[PDB]
């Protein structure tokens, strides 16, 4: 879609 | 005790501490003593200080610390648990925090020997395993019932 | 039907681009098979170690990552001066991205004028400790035999022989001639 | 029964050097010591050539010890970011290979 | 610099190994008296062990100073040690391995990138001799270059519990080690041993040639049945006491014999499988020097 | 004092892992070649300038 | 790969089915015959066909004793021909 | 003719240059945005509205469909910043070592050709950034091959994954299959995908 | 004396679980496996993990 240059995060895991 | 030396005004106590820290085999100091850099950030990371305190408490805190240190699992290796509960080939990625973000590993001897004696205990914990797996097939979204 | 914009106009636009004043590095050799970056530190016999290139993963500036996908726009979604049906070609005032260049340099040498001058300073500079121990009786403090801790030489002396291309000096053990020790020292 | 006296009578006596009875701290309480590369505390070294006496070998207590520390750069049990992208398409999925 | 002597490094009083032991800093040599042996009807037979690879790991490029003598003694002795081939510094060594490089191997055991003032270091050459070698620590996990991890123990059985009979045979029946012990002995000897320099070991070990390296077979023989022990314990099957008249007789079977365990024990130190790779490589590498 | 923006000198400004200072001592530093090992390089004039 | 029995009237389950492994250096082996002892119902030839490293896996350990027992015959009918 | 004022002092640039490339964090962005504001100013290349992205039909074909939701997928949408951006990093000094911003791509279906394609564009268009992204690239690659040329991929990968260049500048092979990491870039290895050895 | 207030899937948890019993007497307690025939296997390498 749009560009992004990063990592796209989405997902936070707990430790 | 070894900071008192040249500030007890008793003379005999400054005498004999101060002959105890002239000694070869004792050495009163208050750190930091030891920093340890990353090997690719260049920055400190773990620093050992030269705290008063008992040895026993020094002792376990070391140990906690030991622990956490020489497991050499960094939280990239959380990934490994995502994957675990994820659809058969979902990718994960980043961000690579590497050696700066350790944790321990996951122990799986101690869980296992928890969960056969929790079962042995505690049947009902049947009912709470299904109740995960009922929450994910009713989230994965494969059936509904209908009207027709 | 973009390739003239391409080849033709913005080859230009790198070919000047490329010589702009603080684009210093070399990027790339066109070899993808053989080339590789030259590295660099800025590095201390007391220890310090600055990479000029390392790898630290996604920053802050938003410039680490690199999406591909960029190049669907460019040959999908982008109109160019040559395509299309005539349109002026700009060609940019030197003097804007020189100055800004400039500029910039000044800032820099401005903004490590403090670690530079601190670190002059917290070297010791050009000179080192040294002891003079007497060999004779009647010995003015200045005369004796000169000498200096290892550590004082490898901050202070032996880079600077390595830098003008000259055999590093010899070891004297108990079995050394004075002529061997004249040898080495006018090496 | 003062098993657990480490000082006695911070004093001074006007007629003489030390008052009888005082009692000085042991010089363990006031051995650092050093951080072993195992983690154990150790107590310095009696004489060179030798390694210290760890402080949990002996009966004696110590008041300053080398405890490890993680600074701000080291973090720990912080949640992570990460990017999850699923399956293009469930149908091509493989359940199955070894 | 600190120059390597006629003999080893470990000529010097700076690398005594000792182990903690009735309250004194015992040789690892008179621990060892105090190890004893029962012989069961299994037999340990020690076959050629294979020649290492020629290939050295590439040193990544790394900006730090890494600590190769921690990471090395940890993996063989560590209580705590895992995973210890996903981080992958051992192949730091092989920044060492090269003729006239920048990098120095301290005395602290710390890899510097750079010669650095006020830390004294190894004689580059020795240090080389060394590397070449045990940079191969480096390929432990990477599956063209794993060690056998079960045929090699033979030798550490017969290294240790091996009499001179027996050594010279090459065949000893599998025995199981026995001393009377202190409470958590095998940690504490494991923890005396992490805590040991053995880098002046493993370089005396690489760079000594003729009559200088055959006086260090012998000198330092127990040192490394130590470190044999501790890792052998890493590897036993079990870790009993048994009393003895108001006495403990700690009792480890059996020698020479790796179980593969990787659970967890109170007793002593456990490997986990990259640890036991580790260890496997170490001794592949070790043994080859340790015979010429 | 000289009125310089010395914001973030000396740090390494990390996405995920936040800023992190490096010591800025440096002292009779200089600018050498390191071979892909990380080790350092004498300086040649025939490649470095 | 599932074996089916050489009978091929016989559709009944099959005792074991054979693993090929990845190997190819003899390190690489070594490594799975030591990984091999943590699994469970698991045997070997000393040699392997095609020189690919594979093992039977056994659904019992009474399939594992029927096996064991044609090859020891297999074996030993061999060791006295040779 | 005199201008009075001090000379360019060229050595003392680069070395300041350098001694902030290796402080200063800043340093590259502020580079790069010189050169940004340049192809910005040189007025060469401007997003438009519409998109182009498949021939007549196509789009709104049924059969189509999968092609069509990969090269979505795939094409993001035009803006100047990102565009100015990734034409000037091809000059600009690279300090922090950059990375692929990564695709999962199984590659079954033969749309999954987009995203090679999308790697040989910007192999074309951005040479500089393609050679230090390209191991990274050469890790999406192996799936390509592995999956669509599985014999050649046998046989390739078996010579190994990465080579280096001995002193003679011979190639000189892994022989072994591993993941790429930007940790490479850095060291002496190559990806082998790159080496043009045949 | 140590209980410590859980998260709240724990508290349903321990909730679901029933009252805590515990008839089963922990002392010295091992897992190993039975025979179907009711006799308890000793330990086995090769089998038990």
């Amino acid at each position: 879609k749009v560009i992004f240059n990063g990592l796209d995060v989405n997902t936070e895991v707990q430790p | 005790p070894a900071l008192l030396r040249d500030f007890t005004q008793v003379n005999w106590l400054n005498r004999d501490i101060t002959n105890m820290l002239q000694q070869a085999g004792t050495k009163y100091g208050l750190g930091l003593t030891e920093t340890r850099l990353d090997y690719v950030r260049l920055v400190k990371t773990i620093v050992g200080h030269a705290l008063n305190i008992d040895h026993f408490a020094a002792s376990v805190l070391n140990i906690n610390l030991r622990a956490l240190m020489e497991a050499n699992v960094t939280a990239d290796d959380r990934i490994k648990a995502l994957q675990a509960h994820s659809m058969i080939s979902t990718q994960f990625h980043g961000p690579n925090q590497g050696a700066l973000r350790p944790e321990l590993a996951f122990d799986h001897d101690h869980i296992i020997r928890c969960l056969m004696l929790a079962a042995a205990n505690y049947p009902r914990l049947e009912g709470i395993i299904v109740q995960i797996n009922t929450g994910y097939v009713a989230s994965a979204n494969v059936i509904r019932p209908v009207s027709e | 039907n973009i390739a003239v914009a391409h080849t033709d106009h913005l080859s230009v636009v790198y070919a000047t681009m490329s010589n702009f004043m603080l684009n210093f590095t070399n990027n790339f050799s066109g070899n993808h098979a053989t080339f590789k970056p030259d590295q660099y530190v800025i590095t201390s016999p007391e220890g310090s170690y600055k990479p000029i290139i390392e790898r630290q993963g996604e920053t802050v500036d938003g410039l680490t990552i690199i999406d591909t996908s960029i190049v669907w726009p460019i040959l999908c979604q982008c109109t160019y001066p040559l395509v299309r049906i005539m349109e002026e070609i700009v060609y940019p005032d030197p003097s804007t991205t020189l100055s800004q260049s400039l500029s910039v340099a000044q800032v820099l040498s401005k903004l490590t004028l403090p670690d530079a001058f601190i670190n002059m300073i917290l070297s010791g500079g050009d000179s080192v400790v040294m002891r003079t121990y007497q060999t004779e009786a009647d010995d003015d403090l200045d005369e004796g035999i000169r000498m200096t801790t290892y550590d004082q030489y490898l901050s202070h002396i032996r880079e600077r022989l390595h830098i003008t291309n000259v055999p590093d000096p010899i070891y004297i053990t108990g079995a050394s001639t004075p002529d061997q020790i004249a040898a080495s020292v006018q090496a | 029964i003062s098993v657990a006296r480490s000082m006695r009578a911070i004093v001074n006596h006007n007629e003489v050097d030390r008052p009888r009875g005082a009692v000085a701290p042991s010089s363990y309480e006031m051995d650092t010591g050093t951080l072993s590369r195992n983690g154990d505390l150790l107590y310095s070294p009696v004489a060179n050539g030798q390694v210290g006496i760890p402080k949990l070998e002996v009966d004696h207590i110590s008041f300053s010890n080398v405890v490890s520390m993680m600074t701000a750069n080291i973090r720990t049990g912080d949640d992570m970011a990460v990017e999850r992208v699923n399956p293009d398409d469930v149908r091509a999925i493989n359940i199955r290979n070894a | 610099m600190l120059q390597q002597p006629t003999g080893g490094y470990t000529t010097l009083e700076q690398f005594a190994f000792t182990i903690r032991n009735d309250g004194t800093n015992a040789t690892p040599t008179q621990f060892l008296q105090l190890l004893s042996y029962e012989a069961t009807e299994n037999e340990l037979v020690k076959k050629t062990i294979p020649t290492p690879e020629t290939h050295l790991p590439s040193a990544r490029n790394v900006p730090g100073n890494v600590y190769i003598e921690d990471a090395i003694t940890q993996a063989l002795f560590g209580i705590s040690a895992q995973n210890v081939n996903a981080h992958g510094y051992f192949s730091r060594l092989s920044a060492l391995a090269l003729p006239n490089t920048s990098a120095r191997l301290g005395l602290d055991g710390v890899i510097y990138n750079s010669e650095t003032i006020n830390i004294p270091f190894y004689d580059p050459a020795a240090v080389a001799n060394f590397a070449a070698t045990y940079a191969k620590l480096g390929n432990a996990s990477t599956p063209r270059y794993r060690a056998d991890m079960i045929d090699i123990y033979a030798h550490v059985g017969l290294e240790l519990a091996g009499t001179d009979a027996e050594r010279a045979a090459g065949v000893m029946p599998v025995k199981r080690a026995k001393f009377d012990s202190w409470e958590g002995s095998l940690i504490s000897l494991s923890r005396d041993v992490v805590n040991w320099k053995i880098l002046a070991f493993l370089i005396d070990l690489c760079s000594l040639e003729g009559e200088a390296l055959r006086a260090f077979k012998t000198r330092n023989r127990d040192v490394f049945r130590m470190m044999l022990f501790i890792m052998s314990t890493a590897v036993a099957a079990n870790v009993v006491n048994r009393k003895v008249t108001k006495r403990v007789d700690r009792v480890l079977e059996y020698i020479g014999v790796n179980s593969m365990r990787t659970a967890g024990r109170t007793a002593t130190i456990t490997y986990d499988l990259s640890r036991h790779e580790f260890a496997a490589k170490f001794l592949q590498l070790t043994f080859t020097r340790w015979n010429a | 004092i000289t009125d310089v923006d010395s914001t973030d000198y000396g740090k390494l400004t990390l996405r995920f892992l936040g800023t992190l200072t490096r010591s800025l001592k440096m002292q009779n530093a200089q600018i050498r070649r390191i071979r892909p090992d990380g080790t350092v390089l004498r300086y040649d004039d025939q490649i470095d300038i | 790969i599932p074996i089916t029995n050489s009978n091929i009237f016989d559709d009944s389950s099959t005792p074991y089915n054979v693993r090929i492994w990845h190997a190819p250096t003899m390190t690489e082996v070594n490594h799975i015959l030591a990984l091999m002892r943590k699994s469970t119902l698991v045997s070997t030839h000393s040699s392997w066909h095609w020189n690919v490293l594979h093992t039977f896996h056994y659904r019992s350990e009474s399939d594992m004793i029927d096996h064991f027992a044609a090859k020891i015959l297999e074996d030993w009918r061999q060791k006295e021909k040779l | 003719a005199l201008r009075p004022e001090l000379a360019f002092d060229h050595d003392h640039i680069i070395r300041c240059l350098m001694l902030a490339a290796a402080n200063y964090p800043r340093l590259e962005g502020i580079i790069v945005q010189i050169n940004t504001g340049y192809v910005a100013s040189a007025n060469v290349i401007r997003p438009v509205s519409e998109k182009r992205y498949f021939p007549e039909n196509l789009e709104q074909n049924q059969s189509a469909a999968r092609l069509v939701s990969a090269v979505k997928a795939r094409a993001s949408e035009a803006d100047i910043s990102s565009i100015h951006l990734a034409i000037a990093r091809e000059v600009s000094p690279m300090f922090n070592v950059h990375e692929l911003k990564k695709i999962a791509e199984s590659f079954e279906d033969p749309s999954s050709i987009v995203v090679v394609l999308e790697f040989i564009l910007f192999a074309l268009f951005f040479p500089t950034e393609f050679n230090r992204i390209k191991g990274d690239i050469q890790n999406v690659l192996l799936l390509f091959f592995s999956r669509w040329y599985p014999v050649e991929y046998g046989i390739f990968v078996q010579r190994g994954a990465t080579y280096t260049i001995n002193a003679a500048g011979e190639f000189e092979f892994s022989g072994r299959n591993e993941k790429w990491d930007q940790a490479l870039y850095l060291s002496e290895h190559f990806p082998a995908l790159f080496s043009d050895v045949p």
